RNA sequence: CGAAGGAUUUGGUGGAU
C-alpha cells in the first residue's frame, strides 16, 4: 500500500503544485483515494493460507 | 397426498435440459466453437515450400495453393480425399499471392491471377474446359504499366475487385497493386490497361476494398488504404480515385494490415450485382499484436483485441462476418478466432494440441464453414465449423 | 440372476462374485427369469424350468 | 465464477431458479426484488428456452404488487428477452402473458418507460409486445405508432412488424390509425416497405 | 422418453428410480416431489438403454443392467449434512461392476502358459482380458497413450511372455491402418511403440520372436519390416513378396524365418544371416499361417480349400488336407 | 479412398449416376457412358447423405439417412416426390420391380411403396433379423412373393407368410452384394472379402466360391450367368467366364488394368 | 491541450514513435513518468517523450521543468495509447525516456530525432 | 430477394452485450452494508450493462 | 512433436500378494 499510496500521492501532489486554475476541492485526491482503497480491499481480501475443501471420503459400504 | 404463480416450478420439473438447443439458432455461440478437423488438403500431393496464399473458388469446390515452389496446385476439397485437380509450374515465377477471379457479369468467365517479387503478373484463363480437359494452359503475362514503371517495383502485393463503369453501367474487374511511395496502381483485369492511380502519404502498408450499393444494379467500389502511422484514406474508384474520407486509427502505430468483413470481399465474392453488400466490420492489425475492430455502420474502435503478442500477418473475416481470424507468422500456433459482435476470443479452439505451425495463410470457404490454414512446412490443414 | 443366452448366472451382489451357473444349456433361449429364495424359475419357449 | 463451466451452470439451474420462484411468491417486495436480481444475472450467464423465460414472466407478474418491485420487474422482463437468440425471439407474447403484462403495466406506463433517455435495450421485447398488440387489441393500434417513434427497432424487427400489419389490412378493416402506421413506415425506409409488400402480396 | 424400468427405495427414503431406453436413470423424491439426480448414459441406447434397474431390499445400493453386456452398482452415500439430510442428498456413486464385449470378439489369444487369462478383441474397438478361473475377472486394457476415441478393430494379434514386465510384449494390427500398436500385459495398458509398414501399405500380419526382442510386420504391399520391441526402432526389411504378406513366423531358435503371401509363394529366410534359403510356390493363394515351434511344422490355409503342412527344415509339403466345403476361417496346432 | 461415394449404372448401361461430396454437401450427378454435364443435384444440408442409389425405368430413387426416399428426375434436375417412412432410421437398401418398391431401415423394419400411387402400403418386422444391410427381391414372374435379405447371414422371407423360408450361411463380415445371377443361383459378397459365395435358393448348398485377387467392391453379371465382372479394391477388374459350369473354388480368368503412359 | 508544448506534428510523431520501437527492443527505453523523472536526475536521458492526451496533463508537467534545467530535449506526442504500443507494453504510457548509450546500434537514429526536437523547441 | 439475404440481415441486426466474467461482482461485498435493495439491484444492472 | 491441452499429488473401489 505504501508503494501504491506514494504513486497516487505524486499524481495528486503534481496536480496541486503545477495548477494554474485548480479548484480548491480535492477531486483528484478523492478519486485517487478510491483507487487505493479498492487496491487495499482486494489485497486485504486475499487469503495467503490455502482454503481446505470439503473432504468426501468414499467410505466402504458393505451390505446388511 | 394425491397466470399461476407456480409456473416456473412446474417447467423445471418437466425437463432436465436447460441450455437452449443451438441447432435452431442461426447465430453461433459466443464462447464455444464446434469445430472438427478433416483431412489435409495438401496430403495427396505435397508442396515443396511454404503455402504463401490460399484461395477457394467462388462457387466450385476447389482450393488453390501457391508458394515459392512456383506451382499453382489446385485441389478438390471434399473433406475426405482432397485429390489434386491440376498443377502448373511457372518457371522463375515465385508465387507470393494467387487468387481466383469470376467476372461479375459473365459468370462463365473464370480466371486465376498470380504474382511474385517480379515486374510481371501471370493470368490463367480457366474458362470453358481450360481447367481440366485442355492439354495446355492459356497463360498471359501482364508486364506493362503504361508509363508508370517508376511507381511500381513489384507485382507481389495485389488484389482483384469489381469496378462498375457508371456512365455505361458496364461492370469489369480491376487489378490493384502496391507502389513504392504510397502509390496504388489500378489496372484492367482483362486488357491490362492502366486505369487510375491513388497516392497516400507515408509508406503504404496494406489496403482493402469495400462495396457500397447505390440502387438496383448500381454500386460503387471504395479503396481503403492505410499508412504505417495509422492514417486511413478512402478513395472512390468510380470518380477517378478521388479521396472521399480521411480518418485515423485510434491508438494506431506500426500498422500492418487492414481488412473488412460482413459483406462482399475477396473472401466472399458476389455472383451477381444484386448480391453486392456493404461491409459492416473493419479490423486494423499492428506489429505489437493489437487489432482494433471498427463498426462501419474520428472513429472509436469497438474493441482492441490483444491476445496475440506478435505482428499480425493475416486478418480475415468469415463470409457472414461472424468470426474474425487473426494470425501471426512470427511464432508457432499464433492464431485466434474472435466472435463478433461480442469481440470475445473462442477458448476451446485452438489448443496446445492443435497443429498449426508457423501460420502463413488462412482461408474461409464461401459456404460450408471450412477453414484452411497453411504453414511454413507446406501443409494445408482443414477444419469444419459444424454450425454452418 | 442374469441371463446369458441359453444359460443363467448367479452373482453375489456384495462382491459381484459368480456363485452358480446352470448345469445345462436350455434348448431355447430364456425369455424371463424369476428368482425366489433358493429356487430360480427360468422360462423358455413353452416350458418353464 | 461458474460462467466458464457451462455444465456446472446447468446444474445450477434447478436450484437457484427454484429459489427465485419461492422469493417471488413472498409478499415482501424485497424478496421479489432479490428474485429479479438472480433471474437477470442468470439469464445473461446462460441462455435458456423461451418457455423458461415465459414461465419466469408469469411468476414475476403473478405477485407483482409493490411499486419498487414493479420498476425492477419491468427492467428484468426486458433483459430476459434480450438474452433470447432463437427463432421466435421477437414473436408475439402468448394471450395470457399479454393480458397479464398490460394489467400490471398500463400502456401509459411503458411510454414513460420508453420516454426516459437512459432506457435499457428493449427492442426485442417491444417488438414482441408490438406484435402482441396487433393480434389481440385493435383499439391499441394507435399506441403502436407512438411506441415505434419512441424506440428504434432493429431492421429485421421492423420487417416482422410490417409483415403482420400487412395481414391486418387484409383481415382487419382499414383504419386511419392502421394506414397511419403504414404512412409512418412510408416516411421511414420506404424501400423496405415495398419488399414486405412484394414478399406478402 | 420411454420408461424401461422402475424401482423404489426401501431404506426408509421415498425415492423412485426411473430407467429409460435412452440410457438414462432418473431419481425422484416422492415426499418432496423433486428430482434428486440423473445418471446419464450408464447403458448404451443402441442396446436398449437401461433394461433393468433394481433397488436392493432395504439398502441404498441400486443394480443396473442393459443389453450392452454390463452390470453396474451405484450407492447413495449418507447425507453429509447433520440436519436436513433429506434436502442434502449425496448423488449416486459408482460402486462396482462387471462387463464384457458389446459385440462378438474378432480375435482371441491365450495370455500365459498356465492358461489363467485370455486376450480378446471385438468389433467394439476394445481389447479385453478374461480370466478362466471361477473368479471370472474381466479387465479392459487401458488405451491411454504414452508420450515421448477407441482404436480401429484388431485384425491380428501376437503375444510373447519371454520379456513380460520388461517392455512391450504384444503387437496388434488394426483395420485400414498403416501401423501396428504395441501393448503391455503387466501394466494392462497400450504400449509406447508404433510400427509402420514403411511402404504405404496396411498391416496384414504381425509376429513376434520367442525371445521377445523382435517384432515382425507384414504389409499389404509385400514388405516385411522387423522392429525391436525394447526401443521400437526398425532394424531390417525383407522385400520378397509382391502381394500382401498373410503370415510371418520365426522358429524357436531365431534362425529360420518363414513368410507367406497372397501371391502363393512361401519364402524361407535365414534370420541370423539374412539370406533367402529357398522359395516354394503353391497352387493357390495362402490365407493364413500357424507355426508349431517344437516340431518346426507350419500349416497354411490355401485358397483351394485345403490345409498344407510344410516342414521348415526340408521345405517340402508333408501333409495336405482336403474336405472343407468353403473358406477356412481359422485353424491351430495342438 | 475414392471421391465417388456411390455409383450405379442404368440397366441399359448407357448412363452412370454417381454421388460425390463438394465441400461438406453431397451432390448427385449423371453422365453418359457412351461417347460433360455440369448440372448436379445438391443436398442443402450437410447432415443429409445418400445411402442408396437405384435406377428406375428417367428417374433415380435415392435412399437417404434422414429416413426418407427421394425420387429424382434427371432431366428436370429436381426431386419430383419424396417417400417418407414414419420413422427416422436411415434406409439401408432399396430395390424395385415395376411399381413395387421395397426398402429397409436401420431399425430392421421392411416397407412397401407404390411409385404410381405414392403411398406406404405396409410395414413389418420379421424376427430372427437382428440387422438388415441388404435387400433383394427375387425376379419371380411379375409379382413379389419372396425377398432375399442379408446382414451377415442370408435369409429368404415370404411376404404373405411374413416369415423366413430358408437361411444360408453367409460371410463373417457384413454382406455388401446380394445380386441374383439367375433362378436358384444368387451370388453374395462381403465387405473386405475376396470370396463370392454362390448359393442355391431351393437347395441351399454353396454351388461355388468365386475368388478375386483382392477385396471386391462392385459386381456386375452378364446375361444369364454368362459372365461376371467384379471391381477389386486395388483398382483392377476381374472377369469370371462361365462361373456356373477345383470345381468348388474358381479363380478369375481375365484381369483388366488401367495405367497412364507415365506409369 | 494548450499546456502540451511543443506538440510534434504527424510527420515527426511517426519518426519519434519509430525510434521508440527500436529502443524498446534494444532495452534502451525507460517507460513511465517516474522512471523518466529518475533518468533526468542521473543524467542518462537523451530526450523525453510525453503524451499530450494524458488527463490530468499535470502529472507529467514536472518533466519539462527538470528537462529545461538539465538541458535535455523533450517533446509531446498526441496519443498516450500510441506511445504505449510503441514502447512495447499492453498499457498506455504517458511519458518515456531514451537512455544514453554511445555504443548503441541505433545511435544515428536517436541523434537525428534529438536534433529535430531541438529545432522544434 | 433471397432467404440467405434475410439470414444475413438478421445476423447484422444482432448487437453485442456485456458478458459476465469471474471478477464482475466481487466488489459488491465491499459496499453491501447499509445499502438499499433497489440501489443494489441498480448497481448489479449497471455492472451487467 | 502436436485432431476439442500438459505436469505433480491424492480419496475410494476392484484383482493379486
Amino acid at each position: 500500500i505504501a508503494r501504491v499510496l506514494a504513486a497516487k500521492a505524486a499524481v495528486s501532489l503534481r496536480y496541486d503544485a503545477l495548477a494554474e486554475d485548480r479548484d480548491d476541492s480535492g477531486d483528484i485526491g478523492l478519486e485517487s483515494r478510491a483507487k487505493v482503497e479498492n487496491r487495499l480491499s482486494q489485497l486485504e481480501g486475499r487469503d495467503l493460507r490455502t482454503t481446505p475443501k470439503v473432504v468426501r471420503e468414499a467410505k466402504k459400504v458393505e451390505m446388511t | 397426498d394425491e397466470g399461476d404463480i407456480n409456473a416456473l416450478t412446474k417447467i423445471l420439473s418437466t425437463t432436465y435440459n436447460y441450455k437452449d438447443t443451438l441447432s435452431n439458432s442461426k447465430l453461433l455461440p459466443p464462447k464455444k466453437l464446434d469445430i472438427v478437423r478433416l483431412k489435409d488438403a495438401n496430403a495427396s500431393h505435397p508442396s515443396h515450400s511454404a503455402i504463401q496464399s490460399l484461395s477457394f473458388h467462388p462457387s466450385k469446390p476447389l482450393l488453390l495453393t501457391g508458394g515459392y515452389d512456383k506451382t499453382l496446385r489446385i485441389y478438390h476439397i471434399d473433406g475426405k480425399t482432397n485429390h489434386l485437380v491440376t498443377s502448373l509450374h511457372l518457371v522463375g515465377s515465385p508465387i507470393q499471392t494467387c487468387t481466383f477471379y469470376t467476372s461479375l457479369s459473365n459468370q462463365n468467365q473464370q480466371n486465376i491471377f498470380t504474382a511474385g517479387r517480379r515486374r510481371y503478373m501471370h493470368s490463367w484463363d480457366l474458362s470453358l474446359e481450360n481447367l481440366t480437359h485442355s492439354q495446355t494452359a492459356k497463360i498471359e503475362k501482364f508486364s506493362r504499366l503504361y508509363g508508370h514503371e517508376s511507381t511500381q517495383r513489384s507485382f507481389e502485393n495485389f488484389k482483384v475487385a469489381h469496378l462498375q463503369n457508371s456512365q455505361t453501367n458496364s461492370v469489369h474487374g480491376i487489378v490493384l497493386l502496391q507502389g513504392n511511395n504510397g502509390w496504388i496502381n489500378i489496372l484492367h483485369s482483362t486488357s491490362g490497361l492502366w486505369l487510375m492511380g491513388c497516392k497516400i502519404e507515408g509508406v503504404i502498408t496494406d489496403f482493402c476494398i469495400d462495396y457500397q450499393p447505390i440502387s438496383r444494379g448500381k454500386f460503387r467500389t471504395i479503396l481503403i488504404a492505410v499508412n504505417a502511422y495509422g492514417e486511413v484514406w478512402e478513395f472512390d474508384l468510380n470518380k477517378n480515385g478521388h479521396v472521399i474520407r480521411r480518418w485515423k486509427d485510434q491508438g494506431g502505430v506500426g500498422i500492418t494490415k487492414i481488412q473488412v468483413g460482413g459483406g462482399t470481399t475477396t473472401t466472399c465474392p458476389a455472383l451477381q450485382i444484386s448480391k453486392i453488400k456493404q461491409n459492416r466490420w473493419l479490423a486494423v492489425g499492428s506489429e505489437s499484436g493489437f487489432v482494433n475492430l471498427y463498426d462501419r455502420n474520428t472513429p472509436t474502435p469497438v474493441a482492441a483485441l490483444d491476445q496475440l503478442t506478435t505482428t499480425i500477418s493475416n486478418l480475415q473475416f468469415s463470409p457472414d462476418g461472424q468470426i474474425l481470424c487473426m494470425a501471426s507468422r512470427a511464432v508457432k500456433d499464433a492464431l485466434r478466432l474472435v466472435h463478433l459482435p461480442s469481440c470475445s476470443v473462442f477458448s476451446n479452439w485452438p489448443t496446445s494440441g492443435t497443429p498449426l505451425g508457423k501460420v502463413t495463410s488462412v482461408a474461409f470457404s464461401p459456404s460450408g464453414g471450412l477453414l484452411a490454414v497453411g504453414n511454413e512446412q507446406g501443409k494445408v490443414r482443414l477444419w469444419k465449423l459444424n454450425h454452418y | 440372476v442374469t441371463c446369458v443366452g441359453k444359460t443363467f448366472q448367479i452373482y453375489d451382489a456384495n462382491t459381484l462374485h459368480l456363485l452358480f451357473v446352470s448345469e445345462k444349456e436350455t434348448p431355447s433361449s430364456i425369455v424371463a427369469l424369476s428368482a425366489h429364495f433358493h429356487y430360480v424359475y427360468a422360462a423358455y419357449e413353452n416350458k418353464v424350468g | 465464477f461458474n460462467s466458464n463451466n457451462d455444465e456446472k451452470l446447468n446444474q445450477l439451474v434447478p436450484i437457484l431458479l427454484e429459489i427465485s420462484a419461492k422469493l417471488l411468491a413472498s409478499k415482501s417486495k424485497d424478496c421479489q426484488i432479490a428474485a429479479h436480481t438472480i433471474l437477470v444475472v442468470f439469464a445473461t450467464a446462460l441462455p435458456l428456452k423461451k418457455t423458461i423465460i415465459l414461465a419466469a414472466m408469469e411468476t414475476i407478474l403473478s405477485n407483482l404488487d409493490a411499486k419498487e418491485a414493479k420498476h425492477s420487474a419491468l427492467l428484468t422482463i426486458c433483459k430476459l428477452f434480450q438474452t433470447l437468440k432463437g427463432q421466435g425471439n421477437v414473436d408475439q407474447l402468448p394471450s395470457k402473458i399479454f393480458k397479464l403484462f398490460d394489467s400490471k403495466f398500463d400502456t401509459v406506463s411503458i411510454l414513460t418507460f420508453l420516454d426516459k433517455e437512459d432506457k435499457p435495450v428493449c427492442d426485442k421485447f417491444i417488438t414482441s409486445y408490438t406484435r402482441s398488440i396487433a393480434r389481440y387489441d385493435r383499439s391499441k393500434l394507435n399506441i403502436i405508432l407512438s411506441l415505434l417513434k419512441k424506440i428504434r427497432l432493429e431492421r429485421y424487427e421492423v420487417r416482422l412488424i410490417i409483415t403482420d400489419l400487412i395481414y391486418l389490412s387484409e383481415i382487419l378493416e382499414d383504419k386511419s390509425q392502421l394506414v397511419e402506421l403504414f404512412e409512418y413506415f412510408i416516411s421511414i425506409n420506404e424501400d423496405l416497405v415495398l419488399k414486405c409488400l412484394k414478399s406478402l402480396g | 422418453s420411454r420408461i424401461s424400468s422402475l424401482s423404489f427405495r426401501t431404506d426408509g427414503s421415498s425415492h423412485l428410480s426411473v430407467g429409460t431406453s435412452s440410457g438414462d436413470l432418473i431419481f425422484y423424491d416422492l415426499d418432496r416431489r423433486s428430482r434428486i439426480h440423473v445418471l446419464k448414459n450408464i447403458h448404451r441406447e443402441s442396446y436398449g438403454g437401461v433394461t433393468q434397474a433394481t433397488f436392493l431390499n432395504g439398502q441404498p445400493i441400486i443394480v443396473t443392467s442393459g443389453g450392452d453386456n454390463s452390470l453396474k452398482e451405484y450407492v447413495f452415500d449418507p447425507s453429509l449434512s447433520q440436519g436436513s439430510g433429506d434436502v442434502v442428498v449425496q448423488p449416486p456413486r459408482y460402486l462396482r461392476s462387471r462387463g464384457g464385449h458389446s459385440q462378438p470378439p474378432s480375435y482371441i489369444a491365450f495370455a500365459d502358459s498356465q492358461s489363467h487369462f485370455m486376450l480378446s478383441a471385438s468389433k467394439d474397438r476394445s481389447l479385453w482380458s478374461f480370466s478362466l478361473r471361477k473368479d471370472a475377472q474381466s479387465q479392459e486394457m487401458s488405451q491411454r497413450l504414452h508420450k515421448k476415441s477407441k482404436f480401429p478393430e484388431i485384425v491380428a494379434l501376437a503375444i510373447e511372455n519371454a520379456r513380460i514386465g520388461e517392455w512391450e510384449n504384444i503387437i496388434t494390427a488394426h483395420k485400414d491402418e498403416k501401423f501396428a500398436r504395441t501393448w503391455d500385459m503387466r501394466n494392462k495398458r497400450v504400449g509406447r511403440w508404433t510400427f509402420d509398414t514403411t511402404d504405404d501399405g496396411f498391416v496384414k500380419s504381425v509376429a513376434m520372436s520367442q525371445c521377445g526382442n523382435f517384432g515382425f510386420i507384414g504389409s499389404s504391399n509385400g514388405s516385411i519390416t522387423i522392429y525391436n520391441m525394447q526401443s521400437g526402432i526398425l532394424r531390417k526389411k525383407y522385400k520378397l513378396h509382391k502381394r500382401a504378406v498373410t503370415g510371418i513366423s520365426l522358429d524357436g531358435m531365431n534362425r529360420k524365418m518363414v513368410s507367406c503371401g497372397l501371391d502363393g509363394i512361401v519364402g524361407f529366410y535365414d534370420f541370423n544371416k539374412s539370406t533367402l534359403l529357398g522359395k516354394l510356390k503353391l497352387d493357390a493363394p495362402i490365407t493364413a499361417m500357424v507355426y508349431h515351434r517344437s516340431s518346426d511344422l507350419f500349416a497354411l490355409a490355401l485358397d483351394d480349400l485345403s490345409i498344407v503342412v510344410i516342414d521348415a527344415v526340408t521345405q517340402r509339403v508333408v501333409r495336405q488336407l482336403w474336405g472343407h466345403s468353403n473358406r477356412i476361417t481359422a485353424f491351430d496346432f495342438s | 479412398d475414392s471421391p465417388v461415394l456411390q455409383s450405379a449404372y442404368d440397366p441399359s448401361g448407357q448412363y452412370l449416376c454417381y454421388v460425390t461430396v463438394a465441400l461438406d454437401k453431397q451432390r448427385v450427378g449423371v453422365q453418359p457412358t457412351q461417347r460433360w454435364n455440369e448440372n448436379f443435384l445438391y443436398l442443402e444440408d450437410s447432415k443429409l447423405k445418400v445411402t442408396c442409389l437405384k435406377w428406375v425405368n428417367v428417374a433415380i430413387i435415392l435412399g437417404m439417412n434422414n429416413g426418407e426416399i427421394w425420387l429424382y428426375s434427371v432431366l428436370a434436375n429436381e426431386v419430383t416426390y419424396k417417400f417418407t417412412t414414419g420413422n427416422s432410421y436411415e434406409i439401408k437398401d432399396i430395390d424395385l420391380m415395376g411399381n413395387q418398391l421395397w426398402c429397409i431401415d436401420s431399425s430392421d423394419a421392411f416397407y412397401q411403396f407404390d411409385l404410381l400411387q405414392f403411398k406406404l402400403l405396409q410395414h413389418f418386422r420379421i424376427n430372427n433379423c437382428v440387422q438388415l444391410n441388404k435387400l433383394t427381391i427375387v425376379p419371380a414372374g411379375d409379382s413379389v412373393a419372396q425377398l432375399l435379405v442379408a446382414s451377415h447371414s442370408i435369409s429368404l422371407i415370404d411376404i404373405e407368410e411374413k416369415k423366413v423360408v430358408m437361411t444360408f450361411p453367409g460371410h463373417v463380415s457384413p454382406v455388401s452384394t446380394l445380386q441374383v445371377i439367375t433362378n436358384e443361383f444368387f451370388i453374395s459378397g462381403a465387405e473386405g472379402d475376396r470370396f463370392l459365395n454362390v448359393y442355391d435358393i431351393h437347395s441351399g448348398m454353396t454351388k461355388c466360391v468365386l475368388v478375386a485377387e483382392s477385396d471386391i467392391k462392385e459386381l456386375s453379371h452378364s446375361g444369364q450367368a454368362d459372365s461376371i465382372a467384379v471391381t477389386t479394391e486395388d483398382g483392377s477388374l476381374e472377369i469370371f467366364v462361365d462361373p456356373l459350369v477345383g470345381n468348388k473354388s474358381k479363380k478369375s480368368s481375365k484381369k483388366i488394368q488401367i495405367v497412364s503412359k507415365d506409369g | 491541450n494548450p499546456k502540451a508544448f511543443p506538440l510534434a506534428d504527424a510527420a515527426l510523431t511517426q519518426q519519434i514513435l519509430d525510434v521508440v520501437q527500436q529502443a524498446a527492443n534494444l532495452r534502451q527505453l525507460k517507460k513511465g513518468a517516474n522512471e523518466a523523472t529518475k533518468t533526468l536526475n542521473r543524467g542518462i536521458s537523451e530526450f523525453i517523450i510525453m503524451a499530450a492526451d494524458c488527463e490530468p496533463i499535470e502529472i507529467l508537467l514536472h518533466l519539462p521543468l527538470l528537462c529545461e534545467d538539465k538541458n535535455v530535449p523533450y517533446v509531446f506526442v498526441p496519443s498516450r495509447v500510441a506511445l504505449g504500443r510503441a514502447c512495447g507494453v499492453s498499457r498506455p504510457v504517458i511519458a518515456a525516456s531514451i537512455t544514453t548509450n554511445d555504443a548503441s546500434a541505433i545511435k544515428t537514429q536517436i541523434y537525428a530525432v534529438k536534433d529535430k526536437i531541438e529545432t522544434l523547441l | 430477394e433471397d432467404e440467405e439475404d434475410i439470414a444475413l440481415e438478421f445476423i447484422n441486426g444482432e448487437k453485442k452485450d456485456k458478458l459476465v466474467n469471474m471478477n464482475s461482482f466481487t466488489s459488491m461485498f465491499d459496499n453491501i452494508q447499509n445499502v438499499q435493495m433497489d440501489t443494489f439491484f441498480d448497481r448489479v444492472m449497471k455492472v451487467l450493462t
